């Protein structure tokens, strides 16, 4: 019955998944060559944050109510440092076991049990390649998602739209008692968190050639 | 919150006979309980032409807790009561027994009657004497029933009975 | 098995490489510890990149690592 | 609210005997409600022209519920009280084993008797003595009534007792 | 704590017979609980085509204390409650005395008889006179059932019965 | 069992290597222990680190002692 | 049943067309994916152009869309 079904969903799920890390694994260079964060880091090993555009936006509330506007722009995540670049791998890789076990339970004897069981079988199959490649799809989306806000922060910081994060350091010599030393101790900070600017007398334009 | 009297399955591992009532487990193999374990005992039949089992004790894992639904169970794609067991069972030794008794008294009391009208009369003496305290036996122990015993490997299904929280 | 095959045989194990070396002196291309330089590129196992698999189990197939976002391929549903 | 004694059709799918009681379910599948599952068990006919069984644990799926409408079963395309099984089980075994048994006996005893007027004597002494322990099992067991059978695939209709809400 | 129903293994070393109840002691070795001793008993079935073994007693080394979980043994790698013994311990020595006592019965009476239609006469006395003592003697000796033993050196596996802490 | 009588059988270079009653100090003192670490850094926080060279700790306080020690407390 | 017929036979699905692609670079006549330009002029189903079928289960026959418009031609008759 169905769990020929569900077992054939597992198995088709599992392979596909299988087929495509395999095609990740044979795309390699490319990737992390087209991806590339450690360009896209500030002075002091901070990651840059992540902004998202919107063009002609028109909401109506109700009766007698609408609002539009022409572009809008949001923060997403605040800026912070970081102790490595990451990479596509926490965007990109999916897991993988084996579903292994039909106990001997539904086992077709006959040549009418048999045909249903391949067919529910082939369904579950193909059912599992379409699950799995939605989610494959919605990674990409989330990916291709955190690349652009990072680009559109650096796009703006040229557009002189957001003031850039400032930090500090405060140095100390040395420190400690007759048991503990530090010889020199640096502390490093941020402060002014990246926001957008009101005064737009002083939003510089750009024009190409 | 398990809806009432539905169907999950189920593998019974443990060998007993209708005999002597007493501990044996099942664990439940599909459907939403995996890895659930139900331990009881069976029931006995007056007509041994099905035979069911006794469970009540459900345990999930997880918890130390254990919850109070006693079900049965039946065998899947089939859905009959009768188990996989032999029903053939106690017929013929009885009633070799006691047809063989019944001839051995006759062949006495008859081949020492029919007389009138040594080794012989030895065969006469054998089966005369030897006739009636089997006949006695057999008609002591001729209402044994026939038997059935549960399978060490067979899997099942299992209609629930009441609800759980 | 055969990893000194048409040399002089195995002579012992490296354990500072994690290699075998054969009785002709060159390093073979067999390794007898763990602790050597694979390179690895297939992994398995669910909750990658991420916190590893929780310890708990549930009642249904909901299986979520360890920083919480959870893995519906790797979870048993209907 | 449901009209009371109202008539709806189900499926059963286990096999169980009028021999021995047992959690047996049918399915509430048309008219209103869909997807209610029945639990009971039989009734006892006196003599075995008929059968009902005793249905009273409705339990509705979407929300943990469960009413209890004690209720019937009636005939799909007959609307007869009788069942699909067939009552010439018992009678023929329990014939001829009463027969066969009082011909050996009348065997036995006249063939010897008539004597007056070796393996003849050996035909003598079998049917002679065992006619009388197997006449008087015969007496014994002939009393045994007809069993019938609830199928395993045949669906069935219901006709209501009680109303619910 | 333990969940109910899990599988275990022990070691049986103490021999008993199932015929006088007594203290028997298994030893946890392998799972979670090793060297755990366990102190019990037996039951007797009334068919004695198998066994089991009434533990009760189940204590941990280590620190003072004993908790009260009574469970049964299963044998291993068979999954069967049948004990690894012989049962064809007293049949054929019952059943040869009575068919003996039997036919000296019938061999003195009839060559006593045989005598209208000295060493042939002290076969007579022999037969005649043995056979009746030893024959009611057989009727009193006969209804001795057949047992098993366990084994001293026999391990063994354990289901659960109830939960702990 | 193997590797202790390797240990055994490769007796005189492991106490000649680890000497200890040259390294005592003039009043029979065993001299203390001392760690050395290189670039160091510490996140504690998002907007927040701390950055050393080096560090250094105590890790045996020098005590009174009457023998030498050997391999006996860290091979055997 | 066999779209690249009298072709050079099926190549490969594109799913950025949701096409076929036979062996000869012409594009095919079918579909692979239902994310695809299909041409539909018909439906199938009630409570259409409201807000479907409201999900519970009345002790009538009548069925009612979340606009609470009611359906007599998906609802049965007396």
């Amino acid at each position: 019955k169905e769990t020929a079904l569900s077992v054939g969903a597992q198995a088709g799920l599992a392979w596909r998944a299988k087929i495509i890390d395999e095609q990740l694994n044979k795309q390699a260079r490319n990737l992390d060559a087209i991806y590339d964060f450690n360009s896209l880091v500030l002075e002091h090993n901070i990651l840059p944050p992540v902004l998202l555009e919107g063009r002609n936006t028109l909401n109506l509330a109700d009766a007698q109510s609408i609002r539009i506007s022409d572009r809008t722009y949001k923060v997403a995540k605040q800026a912070h440092f970081i102790t490595t670049p990451p990479t596509w791998r926490q965007y990109l890789w999916m897991d993988y076991v084996k579903p292994e076990a039909p106990n001997v339970t539904l086992l077709p004897k006959t040549k009418a049990e048999k045909e249903i069981w391949c067919i529910y079988t082939e369904r579950g199959w193909k059912n599992g390649i379409d699950q799995a490649n939605t989610i494959l799809e919605e990674n990409i989306a989330r990916i291709k998602e955190d690349f652009g806000g990072m680009i559109l922060y650096r796009k703006l910081l040229a557009m002189n739209m957001v003031s850039p994060p400032y930090v500090s350091h405060t140095d100390l010599g040395v420190t400690g008692d007759g048991s503990e030393i530090h010889i020199d101790d640096r502390v490093l900070r941020i402060t002014a968190l990246p926001e957008l600017n009101v005064n737009s007398a002083e939003w510089r334009a750009a024009v190409a050639k | 919150i398990i809806k009432t009297g539905d169907i999950m399955f189920a593998v019974l591992d443990t060998s007993v006979n209708s005999d002597e009532p007493g501990p044996i487990l099942a664990t439940i193999v599909t459907g939403k309980l995996k890895g659930s374990k139900l331990i009881g005992s069976f029931n006995l039949p007056s007509n041994a032409d099905k035979m069911v089992i006794t469970f009540n004790t459900m345990s999930i894992p997880g918890a130390e807790k254990t919850i109070s639904i006693s079900a049965y169970a039946i065998d899947p794609n089939t859905a009959r009561t009768a188990l996989a067991s032999r029903t053939n069972h106690h017929y013929l030794m009885r009633y070799g027994s006691l047809f063989a008794s019944s001839f051995l008294q006759g062949f006495g009391n008859a081949f020492q009657s029919a007389n009138t009208t040594s080794t012989l009369e030895n065969a006469v003496i054998g089966l005369a004497t030897v006739g009636k305290a089997w006949s006695q036996q057999a008609q002591q122990l001729f209402n044994t029933p026939t038997t059935v015993e549960v399978y060490s490997g067979t899997g099942l299904g299992i209609l629930f009975t009441q609800d759980v929280t | 098995d055969g990893c000194c095959s048409k040399m002089g045989g195995i002579n012992y194990c490296d354990s500072s490489a994690g290699r075998l070396v054969c009785n002709n002196g060159f390093y073979s291309t067999c390794y007898c510890t763990r602790h050597a330089v694979m390179d690895l590129q297939f992994l398995m196992g669910c909750c990658l990149w991420h916190g590893g698999v929780y310890p708990q189990l549930n009642s249904s197939g909901l299986v979520v690592c360890n920083d919480g976002y959870v893995s519906e391929e790797c979870s048993l549903q209907k």
